[PDB]
């Protein structure tokens, strides 16, 4: 589905922020 | 259309051009996380 | 030698009839058996003269000079037609077709714009009898039609027209119509004009001729709104003859 | 007459421009 | 001292993080080139003209000779796929270098290497970086020449027989032709460099600019700015940015006009007809239709007294009538076969109009670059039915908007650079207010 | 043109009457100081 | 109102026989009309020759009559002038001329029926609007 | 003390009553030329054949116009985008007929106005100011480029640029609406928002400050005399003003920072006007307003009209009537 | 004395049939077989003194005469009116849709 892939792509981004905020990183 | 051996990727390719816009949005999620510093 | 489009464009030379060298003083013979056509006739005006209105009794007006304000858009070209031989040796040129009109506006001293339809439409011009040769003294004399400068769909600035438009002064709903009749009722003039072509140069090899012309016609009457002026036009011409 | 009136009023405004610029009340600190 | 919303201004003196930003951003640009092409190809349907289909990258590729044949028929789509793929792949490489320098690489470069490190105020080092980039750009321009002359040629709308790919073997070297375009007026019937109408001139200009760019690249690595230049400019990073914004702005405006008027390097087979082209085409269409009915199109006086079909231009040239009188400077491959020395030749018009020219005029007339923002084709009062907006309207409008904002950006940063350089970009010093030490005006 | 002939005195007084009132008030201000 | 079978019923030929289109056919013919024909024939007029429109009454006076599925199908394969006297495939899209009109290449026989049916149905829905021009927009 | 350095010092002098400067070296002449030609043309130019059909339009007072109807008429459609200086005419009589003055005026004015914007940067620099007032003026200036140059470029003719007249301005905007449906274009919508909002915010700020002036005068004198030019203390009480306005709406919808507030005052109208300038500039390339003509139909396929269809009817009446003798062919493609 | 000749012509047979001397060529689409070939020929060979003169147009096939014969009754002739025939207006009178 086009709404399926653009959800996996769209979640990539906020996931990078989340991993680094929950592991106190260089944000 | 795409070559048939890449056919499988059609709906991904329909979405690809939008991706640069997301980098802009991602800069505002980043700043929200760190509190607009 | 000749020129390409990109050589001409912007120069004004597109508005100029071809010339003949000053050595071209031959003659072009006519075989009353054969039939001939003018393949290209080009009229290039150089001067526009308008008759003034002298007001008092038996003074009669003069042809005064005018300034052209519509630029290099004046020449008639690509005209073609029968060149006939008549029982009596005269030649008659019958215009069939071509770019045979140009609207022109000239201005008189005092500011008055005078528009006109410079034309040779339906030109029939004849020579003297017993020609048998076109020489540097051959004269064509003829007459042509001068249709209305605007045609029937043309709408005036309050929207009135002949084949279209309002039939009254709608902005004066309860005005007396009688005074407005001349401006509310468009009519379509069709008058005659008169022209003389004077051959001065002739290339007996190629069929080409060149000379001088003077014509006389009426100016625009704005679909009957006002009286036309008398106009005199002078210029140069060029024609090519062919066996048909 | 209407042409004269229009141009007269226009002229008067231009003259007013000149006095308002060059013959203004000068602003003086305090 | 900057707020989050001026946050990139923090990168001015961080040369390593600033490299990360520039290189990451180059990757977005390559990414879009890649992805948009694959998108255009995934949607492409060859039975349909490109300009009925929303394409703007594929036509740039076609124009370089790839994938098309006689008349612009698309023969082979694989060059299109390749261009998008390669760009796409290459953007990950640029992305990697980009985020590496912006997050993990050395924050500043000048300690790690005297070569890559820079200070904005180093007039010598700045001209050397400029010189390198000039050389690169000169190479860039030669690659176009190389394609045109050694690797297949370019699409030539003007090629006899409908247009075709053609190798360019005599590029124009005559500086009077090349630099003469630079001196034509930008006004009507002249069109400055937008009037370039053959590939020989296109390819020769790129030879010139390639060499000139290499010369000047070399020049600037070997010299330092002379003293007049030193005293004319501000020497700061923001001032340099402002200079480039000015230039990009100017360039954007030029591109807007290019795509609107030029049908040579923006072939109409691919991009659709120009505005002037489509308008001319309608007059052709009804001239053809009416002459087939018996009208004598040269002697037909229109309602104004001007010719209905044909009239004269202000310098005499026979031209189409009606409102398209404004558009007589138009030239195109379907129309030039009718031009004699005095303009449109009436005997050719009566005798030598070809079916293919009738088709082309009808097609261009009905694909004039007028359309609604929601892509309803045609005049603004038209009903829904046709889904069409010309690539030329999309490309003209978009780049006019970007050109406009980049001029605004030039003013912003040029003014700010001047003020920072002099020390009052943050406001007036209350204790040293310049005006309070001047005499009053009156 | 066939304009309203009173348009002229309408215009003249329209300018003149309010202008004179301002001028009067300003001149008597200046000769106060 | 709705798209009943009566509106969807149109003449098949001159002899008077008829055919009832499905709604699927009608919608598919409309789409194919937009794809192949509307650039010149939006609304039932003809932008490049407004003297000839696609109103049923005009098609009935065309030679070969075109106010029927067969007439229209044939026209799309071998178009003539209004009086039938000359074939015009060279300047009008048709299967005969799909070489130079490439949008016609992928059109099957049933596509042509759909296109033809849409043309005949539409004036029954829109009336004067269809082929009437801006005056009726 | 060198002759050229003396001139340079007079050019950039901050002690001149009007600042000249280098931009002004270009601005003074070109504005004088435009202004003088305009005044003379508005009063006495003869009729101009704007649409190239030998249908001259009277624009000047002496040929039967009043203040509202007068215009300097755009140059002839026959000229298109060709350059028509005086020296390209056979006579001034010809140049007048074809609309030459319009070209002279608009090219000098655009240059002079562009230098006006530069002059604003320039004196800001000489006075030790911040630079961006000229950026605010770029909004009006871009708008003048749109209707005088960009739109004529895209349509192919200065005969479709805005007339220099009050009623000609109206003609322009009517015909723009029929050819572009500008009202349905979101960038015009944003310009209306910049301009309505600018007026709104103009009134708001002037009334809120005026509401909170500190008592400094008696009932018998203008309160204006409570402020003296160059006093260091503020003349109003912004905390009183914030306290009123935030209770009128709610607290966090009111500014308590004067710098943000005035920046907002600057930003809102400037940006809406940028967009509306961009609107004209992109409709120059025929990317027109939204088209919802026949967008709603019923189950049978009947059109169900909306207010967009009603707009279209009006637009048609403008389309079919404008330049009523100038079209020979069915589509008005430019 | 001052009359609009085109209005006046609407009060003649012109106002009710196809006038072979005056009517614009798009009117020949109203009857079958006439447009474009015969309509072209009729207009070029105007004027006519009688509606029957059309049949003596040099070059008619027998099929064409029979179409004309069928249609004679929808035809009329009146005096040529300059305002309707000048300007090429019989091939394009500026009316489209
Ligand atoms: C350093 C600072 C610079 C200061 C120097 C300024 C001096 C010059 C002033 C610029 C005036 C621009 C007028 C453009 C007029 C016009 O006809 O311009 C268009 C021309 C292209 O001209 C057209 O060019 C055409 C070329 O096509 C020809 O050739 C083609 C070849 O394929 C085709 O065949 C085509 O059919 C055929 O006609 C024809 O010649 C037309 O007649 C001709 O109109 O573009 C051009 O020269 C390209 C340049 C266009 C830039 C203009 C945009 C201005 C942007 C305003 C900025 C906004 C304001 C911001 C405020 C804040
Ligand atoms: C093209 C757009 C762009 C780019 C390239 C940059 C780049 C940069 N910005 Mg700017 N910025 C932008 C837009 C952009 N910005 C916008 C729109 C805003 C306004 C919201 C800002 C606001 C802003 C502020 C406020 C600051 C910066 C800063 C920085 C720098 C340091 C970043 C950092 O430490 O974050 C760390 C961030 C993270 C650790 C989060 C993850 C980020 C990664 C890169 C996401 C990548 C995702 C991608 C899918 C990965 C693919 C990998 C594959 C190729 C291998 C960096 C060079 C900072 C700076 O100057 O430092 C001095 C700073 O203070 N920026
Ligand atoms: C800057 C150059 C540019 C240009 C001229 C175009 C032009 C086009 N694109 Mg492309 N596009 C671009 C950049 C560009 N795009 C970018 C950066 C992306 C990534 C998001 C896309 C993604 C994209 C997709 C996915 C599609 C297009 C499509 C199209 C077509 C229709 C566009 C439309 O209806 O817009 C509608 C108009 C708007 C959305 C107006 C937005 C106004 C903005 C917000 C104001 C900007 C102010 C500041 C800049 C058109 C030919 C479509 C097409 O036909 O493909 C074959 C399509 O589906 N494009
Ligand atoms: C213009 C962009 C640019 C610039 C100025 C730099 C500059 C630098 N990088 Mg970065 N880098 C870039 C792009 C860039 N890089 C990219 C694209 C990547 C990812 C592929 C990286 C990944 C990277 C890493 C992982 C590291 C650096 C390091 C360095 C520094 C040392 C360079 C050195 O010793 O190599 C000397 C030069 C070479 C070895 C280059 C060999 C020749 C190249 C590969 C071919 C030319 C490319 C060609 C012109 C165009 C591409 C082809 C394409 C069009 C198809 C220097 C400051 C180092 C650093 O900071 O120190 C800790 C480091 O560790 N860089
Ligand atoms: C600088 C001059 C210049 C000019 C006029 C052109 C013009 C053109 N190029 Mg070339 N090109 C150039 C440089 C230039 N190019 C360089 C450097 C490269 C390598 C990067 C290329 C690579 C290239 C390719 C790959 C292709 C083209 C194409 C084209 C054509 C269509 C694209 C277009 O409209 O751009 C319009 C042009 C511009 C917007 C550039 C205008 C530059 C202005 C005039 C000067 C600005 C000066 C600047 C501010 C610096 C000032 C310095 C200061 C100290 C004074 C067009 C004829 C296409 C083509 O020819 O198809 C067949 C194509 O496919 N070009
Ligand atoms: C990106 C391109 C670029 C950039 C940014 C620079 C930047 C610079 N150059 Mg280099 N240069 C380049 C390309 C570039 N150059 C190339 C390719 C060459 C080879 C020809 C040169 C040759 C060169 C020389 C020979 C010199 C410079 C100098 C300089 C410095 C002064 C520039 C200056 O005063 O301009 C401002 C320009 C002027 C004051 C006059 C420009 C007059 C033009 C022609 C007027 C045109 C205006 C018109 C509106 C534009 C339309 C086009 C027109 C031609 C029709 C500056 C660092 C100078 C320096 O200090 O070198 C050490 C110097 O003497 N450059
Ligand atoms: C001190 C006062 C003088 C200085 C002021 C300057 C004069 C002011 C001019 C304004 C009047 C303009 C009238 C022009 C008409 C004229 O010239 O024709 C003069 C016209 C009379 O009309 C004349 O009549 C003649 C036969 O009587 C013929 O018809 C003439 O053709 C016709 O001109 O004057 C009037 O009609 C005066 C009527 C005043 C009543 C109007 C008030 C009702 C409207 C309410 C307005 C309230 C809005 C307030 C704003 C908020
Ligand atoms: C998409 C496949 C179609 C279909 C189904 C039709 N057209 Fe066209 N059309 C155009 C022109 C100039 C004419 C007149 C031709 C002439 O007689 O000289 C036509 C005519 C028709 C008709 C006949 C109408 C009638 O009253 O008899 C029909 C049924 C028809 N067309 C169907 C022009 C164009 C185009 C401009 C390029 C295109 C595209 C189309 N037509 C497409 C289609
Ligand atoms: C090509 C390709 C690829 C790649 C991809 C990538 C590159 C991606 C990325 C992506 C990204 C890059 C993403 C991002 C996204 C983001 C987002 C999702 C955002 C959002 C946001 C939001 C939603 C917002 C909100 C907010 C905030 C936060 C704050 C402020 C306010 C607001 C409201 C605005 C892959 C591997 C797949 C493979 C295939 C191919
Ligand atoms: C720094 C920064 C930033 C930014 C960033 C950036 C901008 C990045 C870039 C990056 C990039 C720029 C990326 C890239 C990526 C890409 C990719 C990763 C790709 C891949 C590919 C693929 C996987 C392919 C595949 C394929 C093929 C081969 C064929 C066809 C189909 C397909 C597509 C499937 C931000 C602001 C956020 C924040 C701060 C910091
Ligand atoms: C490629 C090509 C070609 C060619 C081109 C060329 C060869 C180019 C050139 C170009 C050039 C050659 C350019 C130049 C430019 C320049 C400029 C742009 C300038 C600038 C300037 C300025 C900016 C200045 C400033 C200043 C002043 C004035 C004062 C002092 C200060 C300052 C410095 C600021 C052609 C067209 C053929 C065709 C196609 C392709
Ligand atoms: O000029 Mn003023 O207006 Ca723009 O479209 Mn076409 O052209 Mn005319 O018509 Mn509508
Ligand atoms: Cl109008
Ligand atoms: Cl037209």
């Amino acid at each position: 589905a086009q709404l399926t892939m653009i959800a996996m792509i769209g979640i990539a981004g906020p996931m990078i922020i989340f991993l680094l905020a929950v592991r106190r990183g260089n944000l | 259309k795409l070559p048939e051996a890449y056919a499988i990727f059609d709906p991904l390719v329909d979405v690809l051009p939008v991706i640069p816009v997301l980098f802009l949005a991602l800069a505002f999620v980043w700043q929200a996380a760190v509190g607009f510093r | 030698q000749t020129l390409t489009y990109d050589d001409i464009v912007g120069t004004g030379l597109a508005n100029k009839c071809p010339t003949l060298d000053d050595t071209a003083r031959g003659a072009y013979p006519i075989d009353s058996s054969q039939t001939y056509r003018i393949a290209r006739l080009c009229l290039q005006p150089t001067t526009f003269l308008v008759k003034e209105e002298p007001k008092n009794k038996r003074q009669e007006a003069e042809f005064v000079p005018t300034k052209l304000v519509t630029r290099e858009t004046t020449s008639l070209d690509q005209i073609q037609g029968e060149l006939k031989v008549n029982s009596d040796g005269s030649l008659t040129f019958v215009e069939e077709d071509g770019i045979d009109f140009q609207p022109v506006t000239v201005q008189m001293a005092g500011g008055e714009r005078i528009p006109l339809l410079f034309t040779v439409k339906n030109l029939v011009a004849s020579t003297q009898p017993n020609v048998t040769s076109i020489t540097t003294s051959t004269d064509f004399k003829g007459e042509f039609n001068v249709p209305s400068y605007r045609t029937a769909n043309f709408l005036d600035p309050k929207g009135r027209g002949l084949a279209s438009g309002y039939d009254s002064a709608i902005a004066l709903p309860q005005a007396k119509e009688e005074e407005l009749a001349r401006a509310n009722v468009k009519r379509f003039s069709l008058t005659k004009g008169q022209i003389s072509l004077n051959v001065a140069k002739v290339d007996g090899r190629t069929g080409e001729i060149a000379g001088t012309f003077e014509s006389e016609q009426l100016s625009d009457d704005d679909m009957g709104a006002h009286e036309p002026h008398e106009v005199k036009i002078q210029g140069v011409f060029y024609a090519s003859i062919e066996p048909a | 007459m209407e042409t004269i009136t229009y141009v007269f009023i226009f002229a008067c405004i231009i003259a007013l421009f000149f006095f308002a610029i060059f013959f203004r009340e000068p602003p003086r600190i305090t | 001292g900057f707020a989050w919303w001026a946050g990139n201004a923090r990168l001015i003196n961080l040369s390593g993080k600033l490299l990360g930003a520039h290189v990451a951003h180059a990757g977005l640009i390559v990414f879009w080139a890649g992805a948009m092409t694959l998108f255009e190809l995934a949607h492409f349907i060859p039975e349909k003209p490109m300009y009925e289909q929303g394409l703007i990258l594929i036509p740039h590729i076609a124009t370089l000779g790839w994938g098309v044949g006689p008349g612009g028929e698309v023969v082979d789509t694989f060059p299109f796929f390749v261009v998008g793929v390669v760009h796409l792949i290459s953007s990950a490489v640029l992305g990697f270098g980009g985020v590496y320098h912006a997050i993990r690489g050395p924050e500043t470069l000048e300690e790690y290497s005297s070569f890559f490190g820079y200070d904005w105020k180093d007039k010598n080092k700045m001209t050397t970086i400029l010189g390198f980039h000039l050389i690169v750009l000169g190479i860039g321009a030669l690659l176009l020449v190389a394609k045109a002359m050694f690797f297949g040629g370019l699409y030539d709308t003007w090629a006899p027989g409908g247009g075709d790919v053609r190798v360019i073997t005599n590029p124009t070297l005559d500086p009077r032709v090349i630099f003469g375009y630079l001196l034509k007026s930008p006004f009507g019937g002249e069109g400055w460099i937008v009037s370039v109408n053959n590939l020989e001139d296109v390819v020769g200009g790129h030879i010139w600019i390639g060499l000139i760019c290499i010369a000047g690249g070399i020049w600037h690595i070997l010299t330092t700015p002379f003293g007049w230049a030193r005293r004319a400019f501000i020497w700061s990073g923001e001032a340099y940015l402002s200079y480039s914004l000015g230039a990009l702005s100017m360039m954007g405006f030029i591109a807007t006009c290019f795509v609107w008027f030029n049908n040579t390097v923006y072939p109409s087979e691919f991009y659709g007809p120009t505005g002037p082209e489509a308008s001319q085409a309608q007059a052709m269409t009804f001239l053809i239709r009416d002459q087939k009915l018996g009208a004598n199109v040269g002697s037909a006086q229109g309602p104004t007294g001007l010719g209905k079909y044909l009239m004269r231009s202000p310098t005499g040239e026979i031209i189409f009538g009606g409102e398209t009188m404004r558009f007589w400077d138009f030239r195109g491959p379907w129309l030039e076969p009718l031009r004699g020395p005095n303009g449109l030749d009436l005997n050719k018009i009566k005798n030598d109009i070809q079916p293919w020219q009738e088709r082309r005029a009808a097609e261009y007339m009905t694909h004039a670059p007028l359309g609604s923002l929601n892509s309803v084709g045609g005049v603004a009062t038209e009903i829904n039915s046709v889904n069409f907006v010309s690539p030329r309207s999309w490309l003209a409008t978009s780049h006019f908007v970007l050109a406009f904002f980049f001029l605004v950006g030039h003013l912003w940063h040029a003014g700010r650079a001047r003020a920072a350089a002099a020390g009052f970009e943050k406001g007036i010093d209350r204790e040293s207010e310049p005006v309070l030490s001047m005499p009053s005006l009156d | 043109m066939e304009v309203n002939q009173l348009g002229l005195i309408a215009t003249a007084l329209f300018v003149l009457v309010p202008s004179v009132f301002l001028i009067i008030l300003y001149v008597q201000t200046e000769s106060q100081q | 109102a709705e798209l009943t079978p009566e509106v969807l019923t149109v003449p098949l030929n001159s002899e008077g026989k008829t055919i009832t289109l499905t709604e699927k056919q009608y919608l598919e013919g409309k789409r194919l009309f937009q794809y192949a024909c509307a650039s010149c024939h939006v609304g039932g007029i003809t932008k490049t020759n407004p003297s000839l429109d696609l109103r049923t009454e005009t098609l009935a006076l065309a030679t070969p009559p075109r106010d029927n599925i067969e007439g229209l199908v044939d026209y799309m394969k071998n178009p003539t002038t209004y009086d039938g006297e000359q074939e015009i495939a060279e300047v009008h899209p048709s299967l005969r001329s799909a070489d130079i009109f490439p949008k016609m290449r992928n059109l099957t026989e049933k596509d042509l029926v759909a296109i033809a049916g849409h043309i005949l149905v539409e004036p029954k829905i829109l009336g004067d609007k269809w082929g009437g021009g801006k005056v009726y927009y | 003390a060198n002759l050229w350095e003396r001139f340079c010092n007079w050019v950039t002098s901050t002690d001149n009553r009007l600042y000249v400067g280098w931009f002004g070296v270009i601005m003074i002449p070109t504005l004088l030329a435009a202004t003088i030609c305009f005044v003379i043309a508005f009063i006495a130019a003869p009729p101009v054949d704007i649409d190239g059909i030998r249908e001259p339009v009277s624009g000047s007072l002496l040929y039967g116009n009043n203040i509202i109807t007068g215009a300097v008429v755009p140059s002839s459609n026959a000229i298109g985008l060709h350059f028509y200086p005086i020296w390209e005419a056979a006579s001034l009589d010809e140049w007048l007929y074809n609309g030459g003055p319009y070209q002279l005026i608009i090219f000098h004015f655009l240059l002079g106005a562009s230098c006006y914007m530069g002059r604003q940067w320039e004196l800001s620099y000489r006075l030790g100011m911040r630079p961006w007032i000229c950026v605010a003026y770029s909004a009006p200036l871009a708008s003048a480029f749109a209707v005088f140059l960009i739109y004529p470029i895209g349509q192919g003719s200065f005969s479709d640029g805005m007339p220099l007249g009050i009623s000609g301005t109206f003609n322009f905007m009517i015909v723009f609406q029929a050819e572009h449906n500008i009202l349905m274009h979101p960038f015009h919508q944003l310009g209306v928002a910049g301009v309505f909002g600018g007026a709104l915010f103009c009134a708001m700020h002037g009334s809120l400050v005026t509401s909170s002036l500190i008592r400094e005068t008696t009932e018998t004198e203008s309160a204006n005399y409570g402020y003296k030019f160059g006093q260091e203390e503020e003349t109003y009480n912004i905390v009183a003003a914030h306290g009123y306005f935030g209770r009128l709406i709610f607290q966090y919808a009111s500014f308590n920072n004067s710098r943000s507030l005035h920046f907002f005052l600057a930003a809102w109208p400037v940006v809406g006007v940028w967009f509306t300038a961009l609107g004209i500039s992109t409709m120059a390339f025929n990317l027109n307003g939204f088209n919802f003509n026949h967008s709603v139909i019923d189950a049978k396929g009947n059109v169900i009209n909306t207010w967009a269809d009603i707009i279209n009817r009006a637009n048609l009446g403008m389309e079919v009537m404008h330049e009523r003798n100038a079209h020979n062919f069915p589509l008005d493609l430019a | 004395e001052l009359v609009n000749v085109v209005d006046e012509k609407l009060g003649t047979a012109y106002g009710e049939k196809i006038d072979l001397n005056n009517t614009n060529i798009a009117a020949f689409i109203q009857y079958r077989g006439l447009y474009p070939t015969l309509a072209k020929l009729i207009v070029k060979n105007a004027p006519y003194e009688s509606v029957e003169d059309v049949l003596n147009i040099p070059g008619l096939t027998e099929r064409q005469k029979q179409i004309l014969r069928e249609n004679l009754e929808h035809f009329t002739v009146t005096e040529v009116e300059t305002a309707l025939v000048e300007g090429g207006d019989r091939y394009n009178n500026g009316l489209y849709k």
